[PDB]
RNA sequence: GGUACACGAAAAACCUUACCUAGACUUGACAUCCUUGGCAAAAUUAUGGAAACAUAAUGGAGGUUAACCGAGUGACAGGU
RNA sequence: UUGUCUAGCGAGACUGCUAAUGCAAAUUGGAGGAAGGAAGGGAUGACGUCAAAUCAUCAUGCCCCUUAUGUCUAGGGCUGCAAACGUGCUACAAUGGCCAAUACAAACAGUCGCCAGCUUGUAAAAGUGAGCAAAUCUGUAAAGUUGGUCUCAGUUCGGAUUGAGGGCUGCAAUUCGUCCUCAUGAAGUCGGAAUCACUAGUAAUCGCGAAUCAGCUAUGUCGCGGUGAAUACGUUCUCG
RNA sequence: GCAUCUUUAGCUCAGUUGGUAGAGCAAAUGACUCUUAAUCAUUGGGUCGGGGGUUCGAGCCCCUCAAGAUGCACCA
């Protein structure tokens, strides 16, 4: 879908803590609200915490989650049972 | 919540696409006529009375 | 309630065999608007009967909706339970009109294959007082001489 | 026939036969018709082993039908190994893409089953 | 109900948006009236930033305050 | 292809003439006439009813909040889903599917736009790039005609759903944009009780354009033209 | 007398045969309407009659009490 000449896109915002937080060999919980940013190479062995809407919930990416959306990892809503009506 | 939505409107986004057209008259966001910068409603008023110059009643 | 009766539109006679009636039956089997394509599948059946009936196609035409033409028709008033039918003496009109509606519908329903073979393989059937077009007929007129006895009492 | 495990009709043409693989489709069908410069419109019936070889070839070249099904199975898998939002609505047998669930979307929900509207009684 | 249900909405990804979760503000994002000065707001580049917003920069059209930029200031502004 | 066409003014149709019968309005027929008896359509909608709809277009009495029910921003939501109904689209097909050639519109719109031609690309599109502020330039008309093929099959019907690869807009397309290409090929073979619209260029059907709009499964809405029917005996029943 | 059963939110009753409780009304809360009724949702509310004992654990199994009701004798 997404043009080639335009490529994958990141907010740098995400990409500054998480070139900053690779070299730091104690990496801890990446806190991002960017659901936006695409999962780039360098991202692989970070954990991040994205914001589903109310709660930030924990990702771990690997070798393979590689190429989607960050925020396509986690959910928005929740549905698990209706409820009879009469 | 509308006088703050208008003078938002005034002021220039800091995105192209967050610009939006809303009437001058009344703060209607809604079914606003870009040929005359006025909302469904402003526009029958206004039109009732003269004011904007050629709008005469259709008869087709 | 209305005290007016309707103006009729033109027939038109045919543009080929100068038998208006053709026209009527190609505006029966109208489907989609197309005028064009009625008049070439109407056209090509008559070249078909040619070929099979060694006869005039507007003689076999007018022998096969003639001899379906009804007679009487059976108009349903009800008064308390059910309906009792009264039998009743069609218009001129009317007569070559219905005849031609039921043509139509029983030709789109054989079992033959393209349309044109389906409406030839009818108006030939029908020539000879044995088909689906002619079953119709029977069974409203033997359904209106058994309401014989309330012809009397229409409304 | 003799094309693989597929059994394309024998009485109906070879651009139509070709469909009926499961990895060719029509459009596909007819790229390996050109480049195999077979003519189309030549009954399957009467054609020659010197053109069951040479389809047979770029047919080989091209995906394997047999293969698809897997690729498509490993793909789903695929795709819920990963705990993706999409697989989860892939998983409960829900539309996968955008599409709405409010009062349409029955072909992926099977048969109606049909439960007990509110009772109103009037307020 | 007829006279609601491709209706308000003649365009919900952000904006719209009025809702929820969060991060921030208090004569306030916008206005007048009053004591009082104008020697700005913008925009943009930095750093921290989810962005609000902060700390630094070119200090800005102009016209001497016209409009606005403000201070002080309580009546109040504001409410989809 | 010389008088179309476009838009200003005017003429024309007035029961004006005649026949019938009525006191008189007036009804019917005929004449001539492009048009005959509200020539077709539109705007134009009485007092009032339903305490009908809107405080969420706007305005406003009263009540309520005033470091919060006010304000700015990021993310989510308005797009959910065991279900039911309403309005539409697509179909279940040879009055058709696919391919090739090809004739004939009206209206409207356009300088962050319409985009001709050319080059690349299986295509959406990209690059180059004139022309047009517009009766000048641009926005491919489709059904329709002819030829080839399918030969009645759940199919060369039907397109849903799903996987992958691409293009455009936009900071940004996962929640939640659409287009193209490839792959797959759900249901559905005319639809129960019961219901809706329509009296001629109307129903049915085929395309085209505009509005809001950066973009949008608007199949919606407002318009324009192409083809173009059937029926009305009558008020016994039915609704108002 | 005896043997048998019962005692469970404000009321009428299921609990299951051991991992510590709900159903239907009543009440309240909203939603809903000019406002009610009704309806609809939601919802707080328990000394499982009182003690003892078994069990790791008793509304649940065994005893004694407190209050009633049953079936068997107001000597065939
Ligand atoms: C009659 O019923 C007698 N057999 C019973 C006498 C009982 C005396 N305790
Ligand atoms: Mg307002
Ligand atoms: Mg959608
Ligand atoms: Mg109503
Ligand atoms: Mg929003
Ligand atoms: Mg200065
Ligand atoms: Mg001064
Ligand atoms: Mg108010
Ligand atoms: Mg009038
Ligand atoms: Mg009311
Ligand atoms: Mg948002
Ligand atoms: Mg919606
Ligand atoms: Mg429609
Ligand atoms: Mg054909
Ligand atoms: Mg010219
Ligand atoms: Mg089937
Ligand atoms: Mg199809
Ligand atoms: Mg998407
Ligand atoms: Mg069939
Ligand atoms: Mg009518
Ligand atoms: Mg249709
Ligand atoms: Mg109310
Ligand atoms: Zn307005």
């Amino acid at each position: 879908s997404r043009s080639a000449k335009k490529g994958a896109f990141v907010d740098a915002h995400l990409l500054k803590k998480v070139i900053d937080m690779n070299k730091q060999e104690k990496k801890r919980p990446i806190k991002t609200w960017s659901r936006r940013s695409t999962i780039f190479p360098e991202f692989v062995g970070n954990t991040f915490a994205v914001h589903n809407g109310k709660t930030f919930i924990n990702v771990y990416v690997t070798d393979d989650m590689v190429g989607h959306k960050l925020g396509e990892f986690s959910p928005t809503r929740n549905f698990k049972q209706h409820t009879a009506n009469r | 919540a509308k006088k703050s939505l208008k003078v938002k409107q005034t002021r220039i986004p800091k995105f192209a696409v967050r610009a939006y057209t809303r009437c001058q008259r009344c703060g209607r966001a809604r079914a606003v006529l870009s040929h005359f910068g006025v909302c469904r409603l402003c526009f029958r008023e206004l039109a009732y009375a003269g004011a904007i110059p050629g709008v005469k009643k259709a008869s087709w | 309630m209305r005290k007016n009766r309707a103006p009729k539109r033109t027939v038109l006679p045919d543009p080929v065999f100068n038998n208006t009636l053709v026209t009527r039956i190609i505006n029966v089997i109208m489907e989609d608007g197309k005028k064009g394509l009625a008049q070439r599948i109407l056209y090509g059946a008559f070249d078909l009967i040619e070929q099979r009936t060694k006869e005039k196609p507007l003689t076999v035409f007018e022998r096969a909706v003639g001899n379906v033409m009804p007679r009487l028709e059976l108009r349903v008033r009800r008064i308390a339970g059910s309906n009792y039918q009264v039998p009743t003496e069609v218009p001129q009109d009317r007569k070559i009109a219905l005849a031609l509606r039921w043509i139509a519908m029983f030709a789109r329903k054989r079992h033959e294959k393209t349309m044109l073979e389906k409406i030839a393989n009818e108006i030939i059937d029908a020539s000879n007082n044995t088909g689906a077009a002619i079953k119709k007929k029977d069974d409203t007129h033997k359904m209106a001489e058994a309401n014989k006895a309330f012809a009397h009492m229409r409304w | 026939a003799r094309i693989l495990g597929i059994d394309i009709p024998n009485q109906k043409r070879i651009e139509i036969a070709l469909t009926y693989i499961f990895g060719i489709g029509l459009s596909r069908s007819q790229a390996i018709l050109k480049q195999a410069n077979i003519n189309p419109d030549k009954r399957v019936k009467d054609l020659t082993e010197e053109e069951f070889v040479a389809i047979r070839n770029v047919a080989s070249a091209y995906k394997i039908e047999g293969d698809l099904r897997r690729e498509i199975a490993l793909n789903i898998k695929h795709l819920s190994e990963i705990g993706a939002w999409r697989g989860l609505r892939h998983r409960k047998n829900l539309p996968v893409r955008g599409q709405r669930t409010r009062t349409n979307a029955r072909t992926r929900k099977g048969p109606r089953k049909t439960v007990a509207n509110k009772k109103i009684e009037s307020k």
